């Protein structure tokens, strides 16, 4: 089976450039060279992310879109940058803005019919594709409405395949934008009902989890868009190795999304460690299952400890005892039964791959579908009502051909999403 | 005279790859030194592929190794209807191909595992397609029953309930085998807290390399599969016994095996070696099937029981005066050269049918309620082509397997 990535926008082209900088190394795949893989296994299931053209030369099966060259060139004229075929790029010299309405209408559109054309050239790659990987941010522009216009047009041609997304929801404290809430609400409006799995990422948490779980002093984005990559990595790809009980986006969505809402998640890593300082790391399963469920170390600033759990799905990887996994995932389920919902007798959906992170023994990607993501899906929504009762930057959207009802729509759409989420946290 | 084996879903292809590993092992014939007699199937490659890419890879013809490049996905309704069909008729073909290829076969051994995808729903329409193409034969299947707590998939119950019901009315006998129950033996009767799946399946091949292999051998009173169900299953219900074993010894904690026929026989009926977490918390065996193999004498066996029995707190059904279809092979076990099974001269395989599974059935069913009571993952099925009925029925169905596995017994 094969998956296809679509890094949309600077952010996504930034997050991706770091994702493909992890899923790459994890396969021993130099900038454009080849399978200089340490293992002889890091290359049989690559048909999940790569393609086979110049034989020795692979092509990460993913497209990159945008509307302000200033970032894509950063990528390609940068490190790993060169390895994705040229055409594999899509963008415009148009006014990117931070207008969702511009990425999903006046401009974002006139770029999709060429981005859609691209993807299929890949969708028609070969064998049964599993689904799509779309990384982006819900507060900027070329990624929010521009992405949304895609996942909502991708389904139009792939109603079968599974719809993924590691959407960067606006951090709880400091937005790197102004019209944060706008691009947001308007964005998920499309995801909440075009995706079937969405790992919400908080640019802040990744800070908290880099300054406190680690003790890094100048945490730049390269670190951040790593961190993400780890989980984003684990979940998919990684899961397509030999597993003493392997899983994949299918079974994940099939175990991770109770009701149709596609529902959004929260990635968590387990073996995070403080630089050369923390050697230690006896790394068992309880210390791996220890981190994961911890009230911090979770990518979204939401508090797992602030709402129940629908279906946790810790993905293990690195030769270990099932006997303890269950035990460990059991004792965390019991000694902590408080946040695990009773209408799902056995939430946890264990998965134990075999090969682990290169210089690592045991790992534990996480994917909780807690009713704690109602803490942000509320957040990014309360900020909206605000700037709307004063029709704030409304005219950067309108002017770009839009409506005052669509802002009503999207919100109310993305608003009950908090409601149906409260319909289980209780 | 021949027994066909079917191995489906990771479990199925797993548990089995371990029973089919001790097999040749105790038949002195290395990796490629005759030919097997089964057929593996999945709708998610990698697992099956993890066979045909390693040990034993060459002890099976790629024809048998049916495999699907679709998406297994832990939803019953996808392995049965939607995608299972995409490869099923192809399997029926393989099987028949193996069916006609012999001198009057017997039954089938469908190793799989309830709580999953390909093993749950798929097998379901394998057995249906079997039992109505072989009514004149027997259909035994190893029901790896979804653990009582230490689970995995979120749907676990859904899959099962539907699977068991759409199979019951087909197979003739289902040997339950729990995952935890075993664990709770690899820490008690083996002293190892690193029990990998590779071990839980080796302990299956230790209770499987009997029921058949053994039986099919010469000794005291040979026991075919036919005798099993004829002596093991009281009524039409494909009644599902719960495999057991007594010489369950820690090949480094118990420095003693010379533990005479009696003592092991006592072990079997202890609610510890049970392969299923179905502690006889009421259960009244309706018909055990103690299978001795090796250095066991027809009078020592015919004595260990004339007390296991008169132990009374052993409590046997009312209606069954002598429920002990004994079996006695000549060859003892043949432990994996480096496993943890100290290996011994004698060994039972006690695979009884007790008013015990009446338990897990219940719990593993009550889980179904809580879920289905909110539909939970339901759509993940209906989309795959299903109706609110299936779930409805495959429940009312169980309701009966309740109003039956408690009825027949409990009352005298
Ligand atoms: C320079 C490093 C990471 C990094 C810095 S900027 C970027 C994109 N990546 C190093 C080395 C890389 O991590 C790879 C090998 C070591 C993996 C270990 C399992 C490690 O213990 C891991 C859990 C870590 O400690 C982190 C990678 C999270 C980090 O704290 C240490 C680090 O800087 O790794
Ligand atoms: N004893 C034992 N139990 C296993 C093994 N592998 C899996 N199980 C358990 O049996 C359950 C059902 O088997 P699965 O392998 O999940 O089923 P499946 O057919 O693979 O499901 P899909 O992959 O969706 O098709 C699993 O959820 C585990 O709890 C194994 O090798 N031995
Ligand atoms: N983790 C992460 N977040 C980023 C990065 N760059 C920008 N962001 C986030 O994305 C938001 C802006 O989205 P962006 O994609 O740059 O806007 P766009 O180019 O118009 O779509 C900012 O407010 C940040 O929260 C990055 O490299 N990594």
């Amino acid at each position: 089976r094969e998956i296809v990535h679509i890094q949309a926008g600077q952010c996504g082209n930034q997050i991706g450039a770091k994702f493909w900088e992890v899923i790459s190394d994890e396969h021993g795949i130099d900038p454009t060279g080849s399978y200089h893989g340490d293992s002889d296994l890091q290359l049989e299931r690559i048909n999940v992310y790569y393609n086979e053209a110049a034989g020795n030369k692979y092509v990460p099966r993913a497209i990159l879109v945008d509307l302000e060259p200033g970032t894509m060139d950063s990528v390609r004229s940068g490190p790993f940058g060169q390895i994705f075929r040229p055409d594999n790029f899509v963008f415009g010299q148009s006014g990117a803005g931070n207008n969702w309405a511009k990425g999903h209408y006046t401009e974002g559109a006139e770029l999709v019919d060429s981005v859609l054309d691209v993807v299929r050239k890949e969708s028609e790659s070969c064998d049964c594709l599993q689904g799509f990987q779309l990384t982006h941010s819900l507060g900027g522009g070329t990624g929010s409405g521009m992405g949304t216009l895609l996942i909502s047009k991708i389904r139009e041609e792939y109603p079968d395949r599974i719809m993924n997304t590691f959407s960067v929801v606006p951090s709880p404290k400091v937005s790197d934008t102004v019209v944060e809430p706008y691009n947001a609400t308007l964005s998920v409006h499309q995801l909440v009902e075009n995706t079937d799995e969405t790992y919400c990422i908080d640019n802040e948490a990744l800070y908290d989890i880099c300054f406190r779980t680690l003790k890094l002093t100048t945490p730049t984005y390269g670190d951040l868009n790593h961190l993400v990559s780890a989980t984003m990595s684990g979940v998919t790809t990684c899961l397509r190795f030999p597993g003493q009980l392997n899983a994949d986006l299918r079974k994940l969505a099939v175990n991770m999304v109770p009701f149709p809402r596609l529902h959004f998640f929260m990635p968590g890593f387990a073996p995070l460690t403080s630089r050369g300082s923390q050697q230690y790391r006896a790394l068992t399963v309880p210390e791996l299952t220890q981190q994961m469920f911890d009230a911090k170390n979770m990518m979204a600033a939401c508090d797992p400890r602030h709402g129940r759990y629908l279906t946790v799905a810790a993905v293990f990887r690195g030769r270990m005892s099932m006997k303890e996994v269950d035990e460990q995932m059991l004792n965390v389920q019991n000694k902590n039964s408080s946040y695990f919902v009773e209408w799902i007798p056995n939430n946890v959906k264990t998965a134990v791959c075999d090969i682990p992170p290169r210089g690592l023994k045991m790992s534990a990607t996480f994917i909780g579908n807690s009713t704690a993501i109602q803490e942000l899906f509320k957040r990014i929504s309360e900020q909206f009502t605000a700037m709307f009762r004063r029709k704030a930057f409304l005219h950067w959207y309108t002017g770009e051909g839009m409506d005052e009802m669509e802002f009503t729509e999207a919100e109310s759409n993305m608003n009950d999403l908090v409601s149906e989420y409260q319909q289980y946290q209780d | 005279r021949e027994c066909i084996s079917i191995h489906v879903g990771q479990a199925g292809v797993q548990i089995g790859n371990a029973c089919w590993e001790l097999y040749c092992l105790e038949h002195g014939i290395q990796p490629d030194g005759h030919v097997p007699r089964a057929v593996f199937v999945d709708l998610e490659p990698t697992v099956i592929d993890e066979v045909r890419t390693g040990t034993y890879r060459q002890l099976f013809h790629p024809e048998q190794l049916i495999t699907g490049k679709e998406d297994a996905a832990n939803n019953y309704a996808r392995g049965h209807y939607t995608i299972g069909k995409e490869i099923i008729d192809l399997v029926l073909d393989r099987i028949r191909k193996l069916a006609d290829q012999c001198t009057g076969l017997q039954g089938f051994s469908v190793f799989h595992s309830f709580g999953g995808g390909t093993g749950s729903g798929f097998t379901s329409l394998l057995m249906e397609r079997l039992s109505v193409d072989y009514g004149k034969k027997s259909k035994l299947e190893f029901s790896i029953y979804p653990a009582p707590q230490v689970s995995t998939a979120v749907v676990e119950p859904y899959n099962s309930i539907l699977t068991t019901h759409t199979t019951l009315e087909h197979s003739d006998c289902a040997f339950m085998v729990d995952n935890e129950a075993i664990y709770d033996i690899c820490r008690r009767n083996l002293d190892i807290e690193r029990p990998t799946y590779t071990n839980l399946n080796r302990l299956i091949g230790q209770i499987v390399s009997s029921i058949t292999a053994s039986l099919r051998f010469d000794g005291a009173l040979n026991v075919d599969l036919t005798e099993f169900q004829t002596n093991l299953v009281p009524y039409p219900r494909g009644h599902f016994p719960l495999a057991t074993y007594a010489p369950v010894i820690s090949a480094e904690k118990a420095y003693h095996e010379q533990l005479s026929v009696a003592e092991i026989t006592n072990a079997c009926f202890e609610p510890a070696n049970q392969m299923v977490k179905c502690d006889p918390r009421h259960g009244k065996y309706m018909a055990c099937c103690l299978l001795y193999r090796g250095d066991v004498v027809p009078k020592d066996v015919n004595a260990a029981i004339a007390t296991i029995k008169t132990k009374r707190t052993i409590q046997f059904v009312d209606w069954c005066p002598t429920g002990f279809k004994v079996g006695i092979n000549y060859e003892p076990p043949t432990v994996v050269p480096g496993g943890d099974l100290a290996k011994v001269q004698r060994a039972v395989c006690m695979l009884s049918n007790t008013t015990a599974i009446a338990e897990a059935w219940a719990r593993l069913d009550h889980k179904f309620d809580l879920m289905y009571a909110k539909r939970a993952f339901v759509h993940w099925y209906v989309g795959e082509g299903m109706e609110e009925g299936e779930f409805s029925e495959a429940r009312e169905d169980m309701a009966a397997l309740e109003k039956d596995y408690e009825e027949v017994g409990v009352d005298s």
